RNA sequence: CCGACUUACCAACCCGAUGCAAACUGCGAAUACCGGAGAAUGUUAUCACGGGAGACACACGGCGGGUGCUAACGUCCGUC
RNA sequence: UCCUCCUAAAGAGUAACGGAGGAGCACGAAGGUUGGCUAAUCCUGGUCGGACAUCAGGAGGUUAGUGCAAUGGCAUAAGCCAGCUUGACUGCGAGCGUGACGGCGCGAGCAGGUGCGAAAGCAGGUCAUAGUGAUCCGGUGGUUCUGAAUGGAAGGGCCAUC
RNA sequence: UGCCUGGCGGCCGUAGCGCGGUGGUCCCACCUGACCCCAUGCCGAACUCAGAAGUGAAACGCCGUAGCGCCGAUGGUAGUGUGGGGUCUCCCCAUGCGAGAGUAGGGAACUGCCAGGCAU
C-alpha cells in the first residue's frame, strides 16, 4: 500500500500540471496486473503443468488459474480443452505490493539489465513486458527450479494513448532507456 | 447411381389460415422452426406446432421489435 | 452400437421394472435411479438387473 | 477463352430465354456493338470474335468483354439409348437476350471501328449493329 | 479472496548493503537481504562504461609519437 | 453495466406479460430504491413506494440498506392492500434475491401480501 | 547478421463502375387456395350411411416446365 | 425401406435409369430446473512463442456454434459454464393435421406421487424433421381371471418384456 | 400549469451509427471502504454489503448535424388472369390488376399511467 500512498498524493501533482486536465478522472489509473507463465510443453508430464501452477503462485500470494486452450490447432498438438496456460490477476492493493517488489528489487536484479525499451504500449497505453527467467523475482530457492521459463507481466491500466499513458509509469522512474 | 433418393415432406405449412374461428386443441401452423412465433394464447409444441388454448377467431398479427410473426387467439 | 437393453427393478419389494439401454463399455458401474412406482405410489430406488 | 473456375453444383437445367436485356447502354468506353436477335453464345464464338477484332485494332486502345459463359450445357453421347441418366458437360454457354451488349472499345476512331466490328459481327450467330457513346 | 486456498503473507525486512531498509509481506519466511539497490544502482550513473570506442588517433598517440 | 439488468430482466418481465398476473417491480440502486406495481398491460401503474418521496424516508436513517429496503417493502404493501391489490407476482429485475431484495420481498409478506 | 534499389510482374483488404443463377435472397406482383358476412342463381345441383358393378394400358392441341439438340405423329409430370 | 434442399408453376400434394447429399447410432449427461455468461476473424504489444498455443487491451458484431447431412430456426438464446436432482414418471384426455386402411404425430386441462427455485412458474426426454419391422409361434417375471367330475395343477388370456 | 430527471410502456431503423457542445442543487453513473451478509472455477473485474470526502471525465438524455443507413412520390418498364391472333424456340392486340431498382422529396423520433426537484 506504500506506492499507493505515494500515488494519490504525489503523482496527480504532476499529471494534473503537465496535461491540462479538469477533473481527477482524466488522469490515467492502473487497472490490473496479470501474470501469464504459460507452459506449452506440459503434454509429456502433468507435473510440468502443476509446477508451473505453483512456481508463480509462490511469487505473488494467490493460487493461479490453469487456463485452457481456446480453439484447436492441428500443428502444436492442441485441441479444445488442454490446460496449457497459467494466469494470475491482481487488483487493488495487492497490485501495489507486487509493483513494489517489481520496480524496487526485481527490475535491477535481472542479468545484463540495461533498461526496458520505450515502446511496449500497443498504441493504447496498456503496458506489456516480459522477463526471461524466474529467480529474478528473489522469492525462490536457487537450486529448486526444475527448468527455467519466464512469464510476462502485463500492466493493464486506464491509459488512453501512448503519449499520455507512459508518464504514469515514468512517474515511478520506470527504467526505460 | 448417385441420384436415386428423395423423401416426401411431412405436409407442413398453415392449416387454419388467418381470419376464421377455431376450437381448443386444434393446430394452426405445423412448422419447422419458430417461423410463426409464440402468439397470443397459442402454445408452441415440442416440434414447434402452433396449437390454440382457448376458442374463437384467429388473427395473424405482426408484433415485436425484430418483425416476427405472432399467431393470436381471442374469444369469438 | 452396443447400447443393450437392461431392466430397472423396483426396490420396494413389488415386481415392477422399467427397461432402458446403457453402455457397458464406457460406464460399467451399476445404476441406481430413484424412479416412480405405480403400485406402491411412492418414489422408490430401482436396483438394476439384466433384461433376460 | 472464358470458363468458370468453379460452379457450386455440376449440371444446370435449360431454363428458357424470355425477357429484354439488362446491360443496355455503353458503360465503359466510346463504341459498342449490340445484339438484336434472341439466342445463345458459346465459349468459343466470343473469343474467336475477340481475336478477329483484336486483329483489326492492332493492340491499340482498350476493349472490354462483359458477357461470360457459365451455363453447363451437356450432350448425350452418340449411340447410347436415351435412358440411364443425364450427360457430361461438353462446353459452357452464355445466354444472350435481345438488347444485351457484348464488347466495348475506346481509343481507335469510329470509321475504323465500322469494319473492325463488322469482322467480329460476321462470326456471330445473332444479328448485331453498332451503337455510340451516349452522354446520359 | 477465498479464505483458505491462498498461501501465507507476513511482513519481512528487505535491507540492502547500501542501506535501503524496507519491509514487504511475502511467503519467504526468513529475513531476506538485498545485493543490488536501485537508489544508487549503475543504470543512471554506470552504463556509460561499456562504449570503449576511442579515436584511433588516440590509440595511435597514446603509445608513441613521431 | 447498464445492459445486464435489461438482459436479465427481459425473460421474467416478458414472461409476466405472457402470464397476465399483476407485476411487482423492484429496483436496486446504491443510494435510493424504488418499488411499484403495474397492471397486466404494462403502462398504468398504481402505487409507488420509494425513498425519493421524502415523507417516508424522513423517519428512516439511511435509504439504500438492509433495513430501509424492508421499510419500503412494508410501505408498498401498506399502500397496495389499502387499495385492494391481492393478486401479485414479483419481478426480481435481475438484481438477485440476496440481502436487499431478500428483505424487501418478505417485509411485504410480514405486512400482508399474497404471492 | 543487415539493407538502401525500382522493377511494362502479378495479387487478397477495400473502393467508383458491369452482368448471370434450380440448388443464396436486404424486395416482390397476378392468378390459384382455406374461412366467415351478402346479393341475385340452378332440376339438393353438397355430404351421410346401404345394394351393384366398370376402370387400375391413353393420345393429341395451348400454357408453366424436367430429360433430348428450346430434334421426333418421342418420353415423365401437375393443369385445361 | 426411411431423412434434407431443388425440379414443383408464391398454400398441401405431383413423376422418371433426372440434378446433389446423410441414416439403420449415441447421451447416466450430451436429461429436468435454478443462477450466470456471450461469438468467427484480422490489426497492435508481449517469456522461450513461430503466419496459427496461452496473456493483454482494441476493431468488428453472429460472417460462430448445435453429438452428425442439409433446410428452417435460434439472444428470453434452443449456443456455453456452476448447484441440486431423477418428469428419460403411472393412469388419462376435450380437440385436431395427415394416410385407403393397418397408421403416425402434436396435445391444453385432471388424478396420483416429485424435482428445481423465496416466488409465480417449468418439466409426460434431448432445437425439430432420419437412428428402422405386421402377424403367428415360443422363453422370462407377476398375476385366484379360467382350471372339461370336485380341490388343484398343465395349458390358454391379461398387462410389462424379448 | 411549464421545464428537467429517474423504473415501466405504445412503438420497429423518418425511431439506429457520424462528428462537434452539453447537464450534475435533487436523481443516475463514477466513486469511497470492506471481517461476520454473500462473493471469485485466480482476483471486490463481475457478485454482495456499509457509507457519501471528491468528480460529472467515461458512461447517460438534450439540442447542432444531410456523411450515411431508412422511408418515399407521380411517370415509364417486362411480367400477368381471361379472350382473339402472329413473322408461334418468342412477341404483338382489347381489358384490368401493374410491382422491384432508380428521380423529386420528407426525415436527427412521437406519445401515455407514474415519482422528485426548480420555477410560474
Ligand atoms: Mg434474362
Ligand atoms: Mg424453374
Ligand atoms: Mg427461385
Ligand atoms: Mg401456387
Ligand atoms: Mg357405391
Ligand atoms: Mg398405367
Ligand atoms: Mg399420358
Ligand atoms: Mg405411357
Ligand atoms: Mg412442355
Ligand atoms: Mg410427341
Ligand atoms: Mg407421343
Ligand atoms: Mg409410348
Ligand atoms: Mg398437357
Ligand atoms: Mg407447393
Ligand atoms: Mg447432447
Ligand atoms: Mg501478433
Ligand atoms: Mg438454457
Ligand atoms: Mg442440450
Ligand atoms: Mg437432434
Ligand atoms: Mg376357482
Ligand atoms: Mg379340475
Ligand atoms: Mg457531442
Ligand atoms: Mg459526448
Ligand atoms: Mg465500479
Ligand atoms: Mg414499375
Ligand atoms: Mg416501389
Ligand atoms: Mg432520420
Ligand atoms: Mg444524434
Ligand atoms: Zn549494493
Amino acid at each position: 500500500a506504500k506506492l499507493h500512498d505515494y500515488y494519490k498524493d504525489e503523482v496527480v501533482k504532476k499529471l494534473m500540471t503537465e496535461f491540462n486536465y479538469n477533473s481527477v478522472m482524466q488522469v490515467p489509473r492502473v487497472e490490473k496486473i496479470t501474470l501469464n507463465m504459460g507452459v506449452g510443453e506440459a503434454i509429456a508430464d502433468k507435473k510440468l503443468l502443476d509446477n508451473a501452477a505453483a512456481d508463480l503462485a509462490a511469487i505473488s500470494g494467490q493460487k493461479p488459474l490453469i487456463t485452457k486452450a481456446r480453439k484447436s490447432v492441428a500443428g502444436f498438438k492442441i485441441r479444445q480443452g488442454y490446460p496449457i496456460g497459467c494466469k494470475v490477476t491482481l487488483r487493488g492493493e495487492r497490485m501495489w505490493e507486487f509493483f513494489e517488489r517489481l520496480i524496487t528489487i526485481a527490475v535491477p536484479r535481472i542479468r545484463d539489465f540495461r533498461g526496458l525499451s520505450a515502446k511496449s504500449f500497443d498504441g493504447r497505453g496498456n503496458y506489456s513486458m516480459g522477463v526471461r527467467e524466474q529467480i529474478i523475482f528473489p522469492e525462490i530457492d536457487y537450486d529448486k527450479v526444475d527448468r527455467v521459463r519466464g512469464l510476462d507481466i502485463t500492466i493493464t491500466t486506464t491509459a488512453k494513448s501512448d503519449e499520455e499513458g507512459r508518464a504514469l509509469l515514468a512517474a515511478f522512474d520506470f527504467p526505460f532507456r | 447411381t448417385r441420384n436415386g433418393r428423395d423423401s416426401e415432406a411431412k405436409r407442413l405449412g398453415v392449416k387454419r389460415f388467418g381470419g376464421e374461428s377455431v376450437l381448443a386443441g386444434s393446430i394452426i401452423v405445423r412448422q419447422r422452426g419458430t417461423k410463426f412465433h409464440a402468439g397470443a394464447n397459442v402454445g408452441c409444441g415440442r416440434d414447434h406446432t402452433l396449437f390454440a388454448k382457448a376458442d374463437g377467431k384467429v388473427k395473424f398479427e405482426v408484433k415485436g421489435p425484430k418483425n416476427r410473426k405472432f399467431i393470436s387467439i381471442e374469444a369469438e | 452400437g452396443i447400447r443393450e437393453k437392461i431392466k430397472l427393478v423396483s426396490s420396494a419389494g413389488t415386481g415392477h421394472f422399467y427397461t432402458t439401454t446403457k453402455n457397458k463399455r464406457t460406464k460399467p458401474e451399476k445404476l441406481e435411479l430413484k424412479k416412480f412406482d405405480p403400485v406402491v405410489r411412492q418414489h422408490v430406488i430401482y436396483k438394476e438387473a439384466k433384461i433376460k | 477463352m472464358l470458363q468458370p473456375k468453379r460452379t457450386k453444383f455440376r449440371k444446370m437445367h435449360k431454363g428458357r430465354n424470355r425477357g429484354l436485356a439488362q446491360g443496355t447502354d455503353v458503360s465503359f468506353g466510346s463504341f459498342g456493338l449490340k445484339a438484336v436477335g434472341r439466342g445463345r453464345l458459346t465459349a468459343r464464338q466470343i473469343e474467336a470474335a475477340r481475336r478477329a477484332m483484336t486483329r483489326a485494332v492492332k493492340r491499340q486502345g482498350k476493349i472490354w468483354i462483359r458477357v461470360f459463359p457459365d451455363k453447363p450445357i451437356t450432350e448425350k453421347p452418340l449411340a447410347v439409348r436415351m435412358g440411364k441418366g443425364k450427360g457430361n458437360v461438353e462446353y459452357w454457354v452464355a445466354l444472350i437476350q435481345p438488347g444485351k451488349v457484348l464488347y466495348e472499345m475506346d481509343g481507335v476512331p469510329e470509321e475504323l471501328a465500322r469494319e473492325a466490328f463488322k469482322l467480329a459481327a460476321a462470326k456471330l450467330p445473332i444479328k448485331t449493329t453498332f451503337v455510340t457513346k451516349t452522354v446520359m | 479472496m477465498k479464505k483458505d486456498i491462498h498461501p501465507k503473507y507476513e511482513e519481512i525486512t528487505a535491507s540492502c548493503s547500501c542501506g535501503n531498509v524496507m519491509k514487504i509481506r511475502s511467503t519467504v519466511g526468513h529475513d531476506l537481504n538485498l545485493d543490488v539497490c536501485s537508489k544508487c544502482h549503475p543504470f543512471f550513473t554506470g552504463k556509460q562504461r561499456d562504449v570503449a570506442t576511442g579515436g584511433r588517433v588516440d590509440r595511435f598517440n597514446k603509445r608513441f609519437n613521431i | 453495466k447498464k445492459s445486464a439488468r435489461i438482459r436479465r430482466a427481459t425473460r421474467a418481465r416478458r414472461k409476466l406479460q405472457e402470464l397476465g398476473a399483476t407485476r411487482l417491480v423492484v429496483h436496486r440502486t446504491p443510494r435510493h430504491i424504488y418499488a411499484q406495481v403495474i397492471a397486466p398491460n404494462g403502462s398504468e401503474v398504481l402505487v409507488a413506494a420509494s425513498t425519493v418521496e421524502k415523507a417516508i424516508a424522513e423517519q428512516l436513517k439511511y435509504t439504500g440498506n438492509k433495513d430501509a429496503a424492508a421499510a419500503v417493502g412494508k410501505a408498498v404493501a401498506e399502500r397496495a392492500l389499502e387499495k385492494g391489490i391481492k393478486d401479485v407476482s414479483f419481478d426480481r429485475s435481475g438484481f438477485q434475491y440476496h440481502g436487499r431484495v431478500q428483505a424487501l420481498a418478505d417485509a411485504a409478506r410480514e405486512a400482508g401480501l399474497q404471492f
